[PDB]
């Protein structure tokens, strides 16, 4: 059994640049009475399936911008992007097919960007959710950069650290920002019994607090 | 293109039946690969079989524990995971390979199959619409979202006015709390679109063949 180990396990680069991660063996990949090295390199964009980049460990396949390059031999390999897209987003793969096949751990690639504050948006519970006993306060907070984000959640200045979803996004393929939705539920009574709901963001982009609430009272 | 099965959630020990086909070539000119992704995991190989002569190999891993098989009359290839245990869900592709048809190799892959197993059963989601409190038009741009609750298993698709809004649309990566799953998407448009024209977010469950549409009206 041959084990595959990458490096970094991640990094952030901006548009342009170059980079360079690797892909290592416990055992040599190279086919004597042959000369091949059965190495290949694919490529995983969020949501989507994997995609084939690299196989010989220098082949490039057919449809694959010049700016992928692969090279190594034997137990070291190297994975090369000439001038970073911010469509090159994903994580990346090594694959040994020499004796059965075993992917390496991965290496993640995140797009670095000039800073962006989150547009904050709040929304009372739905007037079917409440018609059911239920009800779910959301908060979204879209377009931001870096994805580093604090959310606190006040209901009548009270904060509230229990029944709290946060979910953020993938990295975004076009302006590669990142958006995250923070949902707090309750039941219809603990809704009715409150009247100030805000979402509190601390982003590194403000020296203040984003604010967002509204009142039951109002319609 | 391949075309692989739908969502299937089984019981931990049942075993699962998935199908990967196509029509835009014949499948006995490819070796077919199964390939499993788990949750926050990397990829990992499971076996090939040849349609040509019914070859086939499996990892260590899975011997014994994955029959394949194809049906080259109907041009599908199928896998057959027995004996399911919950480390096992996860999502399944097919990957048909080809080299020796031109001097670069065909590389296909299938959309992935979400296999879940589990003791508990398949719950349809409730869609909330969610519109915009009081105060949030005296602005330019427009944030609205559909709340997709307590569902399971995964996954749900979620449009906008069937696809005919995608800019500006988030869909957050779902949340599990006690054994159900959230999700919440999010779209943003100009003040002056919406509520003068009709926005619709539309939900599928594949699990439960459930169908919803709800249109985002005005508090």
């Amino acid at each position: 059994d041959i084990v595959m180990s990458q490096s970094p396990s991640s990094l952030a680069v901006s548009v342009g640049e170059k980079v360079t991660m690797s892909c290592k063996s416990s055992q040599s990949l190279l086919y004597s009475r042959n000369q091949m090295n059965y190495l290949s390199w694919y490529q995983q964009k969020p949501g989507q399936s994997p995609k084939l980049l690299i196989y010989w460990a220098s082949t490039r396949e057919s449809g694959v911008p010049d700016r992928f390059t692969g090279s190594g031999s034997g137990t070291d390999f190297t994975l090369t992007i000439s001038s970073v897209k911010a469509e090159d987003l994903a994580v990346y793969y090594c694959q040994q097919y020499y004796h059965y096949r075993t992917f390496g751990g991965g290496t993640r690639l995140e797009i670095r960007r000039a800073d962006a504050a989150p547009t904050v948006s709040i929304f009372p519970p739905s007037s079917e959710q409440l018609t059911s006993g239920g009800a779910s306060v959301v908060c979204f907070l879209n377009n931001f950069y870096p994805k580093d984000i604090n959310v606190k959640w006040k209901i009548d200045g009270s904060e509230r650290q229990n029944g709290v979803l946060n979910s953020w996004t993938d990295q975004d393929s076009k302006d590669s920002t990142y958006s995250m939705s923070s949902t707090l539920t309750l039941t219809k009574d603990e809704y009715e019994r409150h009247n100030s709901y805000t979402c509190e963001a601390t982003h590194k982009t403000s020296t203040s607090p984003i604010v967002k609430s509204f009142n039951r009272n109002e319609c | 293109q391949l075309q692989q099965s739908g969502a299937e959630l089984v019981r931990s020990g049942a075993s699962v039946k998935l199908s990967c086909a196509t029509s835009d070539f014949n499948i006995k000119d490819y070796y077919i690969h199964w390939v499993r992704q788990r949750p926050e995991q990397g990829l990992e190989w499971i076996g090939w079989l040849d349609p040509e002569n019914g070859d086939t190999e499996s990892a260590p891993k899975f011997q014994g524990k994955a029959t394949m098989t194809a049906d080259t009359s109907s041009n599908t290839a199928y896998l057959q995971l027995s004996s399911l245990t919950s480390e096992a869900s996860a999502v399944y592709y097919c990957n048909a390979i080809s080299t020796t048809r031109d001097y670069y190799a065909l590389d296909y892959w299938g959309q992935g199959t979400s296999v879940t197993v589990s003791s508990a059963k398949t719950t349809p989601p409730s869609v909330y619409p969610l519109a915009p409190g009081s105060a949030a038009q005296t602005n330019s741009m427009v944030t609205l979202g559909c709340l997709v609750k307590g569902y399971f298993p995964e996954p749900v698709t979620v449009t906008w006015n069937s696809g005919s809004l995608s800019s500006g649309v988030h869909t957050f990566p779902a949340v599990l709390q006690s054994d159900l799953y959230t999700l919440s998407s999010s779209v943003t448009v100009p003040s002056s679109t919406w509520p003068s024209e009709t926005v619709t977010c539309n939900v599928a469950h594949p699990a439960s063949s459930t169908k919803v549409d709800k249109k985002i009206v005005p508090r």
